[PDB]
């Protein structure tokens, strides 16, 4: 449940979390590099 | 010279010519495994991370 | 795939479920019972 | 007749096809031979003379 | 007469319907799927935001 102060415009409610994202730069060669992204708890698969 | 590395043939000049000693070149298979691995991509891909190797 | 084994989709490729017998009729006299339709076919594709 | 050709833009596309990146590269491996390659021919690969 | 007008640029479908098949190949792999294919997308399953 949100309750707010009445807005004068259409504003947006920015609404976030504290939800982690890492990547890893993987590397086993010189010369080609392994991105290896996941947003974490949104599965990215 | 017409003995000597000619091999001799069975009518002197023949019309269809078959394939032993008229130096046939077989170049051996090139082998390699994989640049990627099949195995290690299935697992990650499907439960979360997205990649680019 | 055993929940397709009811719905012989996944169960048997496209022919051999049924009585393999009466294969005879229709690869023979099959102009007149032209059946391949009420056995409908599975789907096929690689992974 | 007052008429002309512009360019402001050009661009060259692909449409690449998306597949598991193994075979990708061992099915081009196979079609790196000096006896497995590429050849095309064309109806009209008839020459012309005037 | 030379006015320096604009030309607007549009389709015309009407009949047809749009296919978006659920594997990674957009061609036709029917009823049994690729992406959806797997065990790990099947029983233990996600939602559908749109």
């Amino acid at each position: 449940t949100f309750e707010v102060d009445p807005m004068d415009e259409p504003t947006l409610l920015y609404v976030l979390f504290e939800v982690f994202d890492v990547v890893r730069v993987h590397r086993p060669h010189r010369g080609v590099i392994e991105t290896v992204y996941l947003r974490t708890p949104f599965s990215a698969g | 010279q017409a003995a000597i590395t000619t091999t001799p043939r069975n009518n002197l000049n023949p019309r269809s010519w078959p394939a032993a000693l008229v130096y046939q070149e077989s170049p051996a298979p090139t082998t390699v495994v994989l640049p990627r691995d099949a195995q290690a991509e299935v697992q990650m891909t499907n439960s979360g991370a997205q990649l680019a190797g | 795939m055993p929940q397709w084994s009811y719905m012989h989709i996944s169960g048997q490729d496209a022919s051999e479920y049924l009585s393999p017998g009466l294969v005879q009729f229709a690869r023979a006299t099959e102009t007149y019972f032209s059946l391949n339709n009420k056995f409908r076919n599975p789907t096929v594709a690689p992974t | 007749d007052g008429a002309s050709i512009k360019f402001d833009s050009i661009c060259l596309y692909a449409t690449f096809f998306p597949m598991a990146h193994n075979t990708a590269s061992t099915l081009e491996a196979m079609l790196r031979n000096d006896t497995n390659d590429q050849s095309f021919n064309d109806y009209l690969s008839a020459a012309n003379m005037l | 007469t030379a006015v320096d007008s604009i030309t607007q640029k549009k389709f015309l479908c009407d009949r047809t319907l749009w296919r978006i098949p659920f594997s990674s190949n957009f061609m036709s792999m029917g009823a049994l799927t690729d992406l959806g294919q797997n065990l790990l997308y099947a029983n233990s399953a996600h939602a559908l935001d749109m």
